[PDB]
């Protein structure tokens, strides 16, 4: 949780395996959205 | 060319009519038979028969134009044809690379 | 009666002009224009949803973006299998010469996208846009979501029933074989109706009254569209009478100067 | 190549064979003056148009377009409206431009 | 360019002109006249109505 809330909120700055790939992608298009918003 | 339209309701309140002579024989019938006429619809179906009926423009009586609510697909094709146009030409650098 | 039996000498109200009542006394000309209009609730659409989410891209554009990113996560495939569409959903997360200037004109392609989006997204949180009702009487009659239906006794009932016009016959079928019963009372049940309905049934009545309550409280119904027919009102002298002709020349002398559309324009 | 009612066609034409309908009178269709409305004029008081070919006796009946006014109501018997019209709005109706890239 | 974008599609949004007799009375780029003798000129000549 101390490397993932730091990986989370290095994940919500900016905008290696298939399952953690998928995350990084919905996660930019919800927020991108609400930035929209 | 149906290139006019018309917009809104009226302004005032006008109309046409049949005129006889004052004291004419052909006075209260006429009137009284423009009742029957317009009551028995005859006078809104010739007046839908040379209008819309043999009207030229038919077709430009029966669609609306609205306020779309959302953006237009034609704006957005100017930067699908600017990123394909950019697979397009990624692809013709990568055999060139591949035998250097 | 008051007048044809004398208990009355001439008469100024409200009163529609027809042939039956032409042939016992005299009608002067009309002095206001009316027909049958359309009333519907004001479109407040206060009614958010999803459907109201997507509204800024279009239905065919948010469904041609897609055949973008797997058109560009596929080509990251070409350029470099399980791990490039694992590195591809991992590239279109976030935002050789080849691979190269495929992630950015990929990213100026995004770019308007995320830039338009925005753009028309404000368009219509600043004007509702609300008042986008069907207006034509023709649009009225092609769809069974929304009722409609007209007063169980009156001179509305009988237009559609004797039409020999194409449009106005389809509207005829439909009331007598829909129910439950479409029709009202009294012409004060008929407007309590489309009040009560959240914008599921109309009522179709002269222009006159139609205009009048577009303008009272509380201020919800809008004329749409033209009206369908032509009619006005007019006043009555006996047959014979000194008073026929005098006042059927002083009508028309109001019309002309103003006076008729300045006294419209006066209580409505 | 037509002669007679069959020369000319039109909203009055119809209207004209349905008011002889239920009225019933041989009815020849005649063409006015120079396309008159009724008028009148300030120095002669001199009546023209269809309202002047009825009082003057060279015609029997007018049906046409004929605006119901005072003025022609003193002279005349105008029957009752058979169409309602209003001062209307006319603009060229655009948002046919398409956007392009 | 994200702020420059919406100024348009606002300007559109409005509509304009919409159907009425005072909205063409409020604007003057597009113009709007009558006949010069008619029942349609002197309508407007005698109106004690102020629109």
């Amino acid at each position: 949780i101390f490397n993932s809330l730091w990986f989370s909120l290095g994940a919500f700055m900016q905008q290696r395996s298939l399952s953690g790939r998928i995350v990084g992608g919905v996660w930019w298009f919800f927020t991108l959205i609400i930035i929209s918003s | 060319p149906c290139d006019t339209m018309k917009v809104g309701g009226n302004l005032d309140s006008k109309g046409y009519g049949i005129a006889t002579p004052k004291g004419s024989s052909l006075g209260t019938p006429v009137n009284l038979a423009v009742l029957k006429l317009s009551e028995q619809g005859v006078l809104d179906k010739l007046k839908n028969k040379w209008w819309y009926d043999k009207g030229e423009c038919g077709a430009k009586d029966s669609g609306s134009k609205e306020k779309t609510s959302a953006l237009s697909l034609s704006n957005v094709a100017g930067v699908f044809y600017i990123l394909v146009g950019g697979l397009g030409l990624a692809m013709l650098v990568a055999l060139i690379e591949f035998c250097y | 009666g008051e007048l044809v039996y004398g208990k009355a000498d001439i008469a100024i109200a409200p009163l529609t002009i027809t042939l039956v009542r032409e042939e016992v006394i005299d009608f002067s000309k009309p002095f206001m224009s009316l027909g049958i209009s359309i009333m519907i609730k004001k479109p407040q659409k206060s009614k958010p949803g999803v459907f109201s989410f997507l509204d800024p891209l279009a239905y065919e554009i948010w469904m041609c973006i897609v055949f973008a990113y797997i058109g560009v996560s596929v080509v990251l495939f070409l350029v470099s299998i399980f791990n490039s569409l694992w590195f591809s959903l991992g590239a279109f997360m976030q935002q050789s010469l080849s691979g190269r200037i495929v992630g950015g004109v990929w990213w100026f392609f995004t770019l308007i996208i995320i830039s338009s989006y925005t753009a028309n997204l404000a368009a219509f949180l600043t004007v509702e846009r609300m008042v986008s009702p069907i207006e034509s009487a023709e649009d009225l009659s092609k769809q069974t979501e929304i009722a409609y239906g007209t007063l169980d006794s009156g001179s509305t009932k009988e237009f559609f029933r004797r039409s020999k016009i194409a449009v106005f016959d389809k509207m005829w079928t439909y009331m007598r074989s829909a129910e439950p019963s479409v029709f009202v009372r009294t012409t004060a049940e008929g407007v309590a109706r489309v009040r009560k309905s959240k914008g599921k049934y109309a009522y179709l009545l002269e222009s006159t009254m139609n205009e009048y309550i577009e303008q009272r409280k509380p201020c919800d119904t809008m004329k749409v569209g033209g009206n369908l027919d032509s009619k006005g009102y007019g006043i009555a002298t006996p047959k014979g009478s000194s008073l026929g002709t005098p006042v059927n020349l002083a009508v028309l002398k109001l019309s002309e100067q103003g006076v008729l559309d300045k006294l419209k324009n006066k209580w409505w | 190549m037509l002669e007679g009612n069959e020369r000319y066609e039109g909203y009055c034409v119809d209207l004209a064979a349905e008011i002889a309908k239920h009225c019933g009178f041989k009815y020849k269709l005649t063409i006015v003056g120079d396309g008159k409305y009724g008028a009148r004029d300030a120095d002669t008081k001199i009546w023209n148009g269809m309202v002047g070919e009825l009082v003057y006796g060279k015609a029997d009946i007018a049906i046409a377009p004929l605006t119901i006014t005072l003025v022609r109501e003193e002279v005349i018997d105008f029957s009752k409206p058979f169409m309602s019209l209003g001062i209307s709005i006319m603009i060229k109706k655009p948002q046919k431009s398409k956007p392009g890239v």
